[PDB]
RNA sequence: GCCCUAUCAACUUUCGAUGGUAGUCGCCGUGCCUACCAUGGUGACCACGGGUGACGGGGAAUCAGGGUUCGAUUCCGGAGAGGGAGCCUGAGAAACGGCUACCACAUCCAAGGAAGGCAGCAGGCGCGCAAAUUACCCACUCCCGACCCGGGGAGGUAGUGACGAAAAAUAACAAUACAGGACUCUUUCGAGGCCCUGUAAUUGGAAUGAGUCCACUUUAAAUCCUUUAACGAGGAUCCAUUGGAGGGCAAGUCUGGUGCCAGCAGCCGCGGUAAUUCCAGCUCCAAUAGCGUAUAUUAAAGUUGCUGCAGUUAAAAAGCUCGUAGUUGGA
């Protein structure tokens, strides 16, 4: 309807965010990311997760 | 009714298809391999690579004999022999086909910078070559994209250092009058 | 081709300067009056004067009041359905203002659910609407 | 260049260079009050030609 | 040697249309124009008439080969200075930063009268989705003159400038605090290392500019860059955003809210009381000083098909023969 405008953002729960270490750039992040996937891990067992796969 | 140049041209190929999966694992080890900064560095050099390929394979579509395969094989050889790649005994140009990328990385300066033993990591080279610490035969070099005159040369010509007793004073001149004289005594 | 000869070029493409008319991309782009009846005559923006607020149902499975502004244009004076993009950004639009109208994206065409609608919003009054909605500037007042 | 002689230098030599060393003294009015003074100096003929400047 | 149209198929001609003769004008050749005679000239091989968001050509973007689309815009060649006609000086102009009149727009006035033209550089008004300094100088390249010597908003140098294009910061290391491995082992675990990868906001004194800036230098006068002295950073707070995380298409069945409501989504699709797609946290991805959203457009499109398409039932061959142009024609 016209008349239940701005109900969800209006009334969710506003949480402030986080304060860390910010991230590193450049060649460093790309030198992060060349460090997390060949040459210290191995295939240990059974399938291959996601790298975010929390479960 | 200006006198200028209007003339420039792009130096990299965006690829056709996107998002690849094997293709960002090849062009990830080639980044952390010899430690660059993006993706643009790759694709300008297979593109350099690819004016190379392909004009050789418009040549070797000519006969042999041709005046023109003559002249331009044989300076194209000498532009890649005075870069280093090709071997001088095998000034023969069927052996540009089998050319691979690394084949440039090899003969970056970052990498002999390394493999010169004149630095401790990769990543410490272009430390170095952006705080002017070094030169080639006498000219200072600040560039890690500056493959050039394939016999070469090491550091450094001339730089007085003093960068921390020209620093702090010694760690002494600095505690005579500070919370000393106007306190206690 | 069905004929083959030496000599039987005003034969083809005067076979082909008329086929060609039957295509849909060429007849509505070139020659013809799509330029003519555009609202906005050929362009990729336009400025336009609001003068009511709203709601349009939506179609199938589908059962909601997606949001519209009328809009009046500047250099023809017709009128077209806006669309409001994000959450409750309706409520920063007041009557009679200034508004910055893009098209939507399928090229002059019918998007999704909304029946009819082809344009959308995208500044209110010189004031980006992302950072109106974001927080980053405010109406000036 | 040469070293030739003094006089062959306010000769063949151009008068923006003279005042480096230092042998000359260039004009203090620009370019805009001059051709405003040479347009008023155009309205009129006769002898007030001098009359009308500065 | 050229763009679209047959819902433009017949045109021109005592209003010179096509030709013959003698003249006039003009720099010369001719219906260019008068005087007298003849009745002819173009056209389905597309004349005539109408449109063009048409200035033309050198060329630009994508492309296998074929081609499509763009060329207002710095070089050559023509046209025009509000609109249209007229003419002087002059070798050369129907000139407009030269004059004479009309129409439209327009200034100062003592009300008798006078004067004007930015589609020259700057800069305002306007219209717009839509585009910069009312700055400095003749030194460079060159042009004009009576001329070595005076001039030139042509031109050059600066200011604005994320159209775009090139190169390129935001960290580097060492000691032992934790794991992982070929290498020596030890029945495995440990350990032992000719070589470690590293992982923590662990600790150490390293190596520099961005900036600050004296002094040259540069330049006609200055500035930037370039060279250098002093200065100048450890959460080195001198701090990287834009989009996204069902499939196509890289990447969360993490947690808390609403409960077919509000909303996302280019396409399929999500939401009705446990939503991997909504508003937010945490985490994760792709590009990186750049990235998304519109529109015009080319390839992909052998979905405009000459190379290279279809026509029984899906869109598709006139109801049937004859027939002038056309196209193709045996040995
Ligand atoms: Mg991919
Ligand atoms: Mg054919
Ligand atoms: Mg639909
Ligand atoms: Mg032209
Ligand atoms: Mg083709
Ligand atoms: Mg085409
Ligand atoms: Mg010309
Ligand atoms: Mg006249
Ligand atoms: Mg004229
Ligand atoms: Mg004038
Ligand atoms: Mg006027
Ligand atoms: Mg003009
Ligand atoms: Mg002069
Ligand atoms: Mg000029
Ligand atoms: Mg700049
Ligand atoms: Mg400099
Ligand atoms: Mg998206
Ligand atoms: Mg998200
Ligand atoms: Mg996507
Ligand atoms: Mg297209
Ligand atoms: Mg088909
Ligand atoms: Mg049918
Ligand atoms: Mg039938
Ligand atoms: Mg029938």
């Amino acid at each position: 309807s016209l008349a239940r405008v701005g109900k969800v953002r209006g009334q969710t729960l506003k949480v402030a965010k986080q304060e860390k270490k910010k991230k590193r750039t450049g060649r460093a992040k790309r030198r992060m990311q060349y460090n997390r996937r060949f040459v210290n891990v191995v295939p240990t067992f059974g399938k291959k997760k996601g790298p975010n796969a929390n479960s | 009714p200006v006198a200028r140049s209007w003339v420039c041209r792009k130096t990299y190929v965006t690829p056709r298809r996107p998002f690849e999966k094997s293709r960002l694992d090849q062009e990830l080890k080639l980044i952390g391999e010899y430690g660059l900064r993006n993706k643009r560095e790759v694709w300008r050099v297979k593109f350099t690579l690819a004016k190379i390929r392909k004009a050789a394979r418009e040549l070797l579509t000519l006969d042999e004999k041709d005046p023109r395969r003559l002249f331009e094989g044989n300076a194209l050889l000498r532009r890649l022999v005075r870069i280093g790649v090709l071997d001088e005994g095998k000034m023969k140009l069927d052996y540009i086909l089998g050319l691979k990328i690394e084949d440039f990385l090899e003969r970056r300066l970052q990498t002999q910078v390394f493999k010169l033993g004149l630095a401790k990591s990769i990543h410490h080279a272009r430390v170095l070559i952006r705080q002017r610490h070094i030169r080639v035969r006498k000219q200072v070099v600040n560039i890690p994209s500056f493959i050039v005159r394939l016999d070469s040369q090491k550091h450094i010509d001339f730089s007085l250092r003093s960068p921390y007793g020209g620093g702090r004073p010694g760690r002494v001149k600095r505690k005579n009058a500070k919370k000393g004289q106007g306190g206690a005594g | 081709g069905k004929c083959r000869g030496l000599r039987t070029a005003r034969k083809l493409r005067s076979h082909r300067r008329d086929q060609k008319w039957h295509d849909k991309q060429y007849k509505k782009a070139h020659l013809g009056t799509a330029l003519k009846a555009n609202p906005f005559g050929g362009a990729s923006h336009a400025k336009g004067i609001v003068l009511e607020k709203v709601g349009v149902e939506a179609k199938q499975p589908n059962s909601a009041i997606r949001k519209c502004v009328r809009v009046q244009l500047i250099k023809n004076g017709k009128k077209i359905t806006a669309f409001v993009p994000n959450d409750g950004c309706l409520n920063f639009i007041e009557e009679n203002d200034e508004v910055l109208v893009a098209g939507f994206g399928r090229k002059g065409h019918a998007v999704g659910d909304i029946p009819g609608v082809r344009f959308k919003v995208v500044k209110v009054a010189n004031v980006s609407l992302l950072a109106l909605y974001k927080g980053k500037k405010e109406r000036p007042r | 260049m040469i070293y030739d002689s003094l006089d062959y230098a306010k000769k063949n030599e151009p008068k923006h260079r003279l005042a480096r060393h230092g042998l000359y003294e260039k004009k203090k009015t620009s370019r805009k009050q001059r051709k405003e003074r040479k347009n008023r100096m155009k309205k009129v003929r006769g002898t007030a030609k001098a009359n009308v400047g500065a």
